[PDB]
């Protein structure tokens, strides 16, 4: 799926909504890690059952 | 140049390419553009004012 997206993506067009929406999954990702992070390390059990 | 691939853009050009896209839908359906009173967008909202009423349900019987 790479090589074919790496293929296709650069001779064709794409709308501002579409490239706008690519942008913000960026931001979709990161929010996450450390709130998970966390649970993965039992800090709220931990903290909850002191 | 030519716009081509996946390049950042400004929040001014989202609402711009979103407005040419509903002046164009109404011309294929009502054959006009002169557009006195905007339906399309009426129509959208009902929509969305459906699934969010839906949803607040859910919330309040998850929390009950």
């Amino acid at each position: 799926a790479g090589m074919a997206a790496a293929a296709h993506v650069p001779h064709t067009i794409y709308s501002p909504l579409f490239r706008k929406f690519v942008e913000w999954i960026e931001y979709l990702c990161l929010m996450p890690i450390f709130p998970l992070a966390l649970w993965l390390m039992n800090v709220y059990a931990a903290i909850r059952y002191r | 140049g030519s716009g081509y691939g996946l390049g950042l853009s400004t929040r001014t050009q989202v609402t711009g390419y979103q407005f040419l896209a509903r002046r164009t839908a109404m011309a294929l359906t009502r054959w006009r553009v002169r557009m006195e009173i905007e339906p399309g967008r009426r129509q959208t909202l009902a929509v969305v004012a459906s699934v969010s009423a839906a949803l607040v349900i859910c919330l309040g019987a998850l929390l009950w």
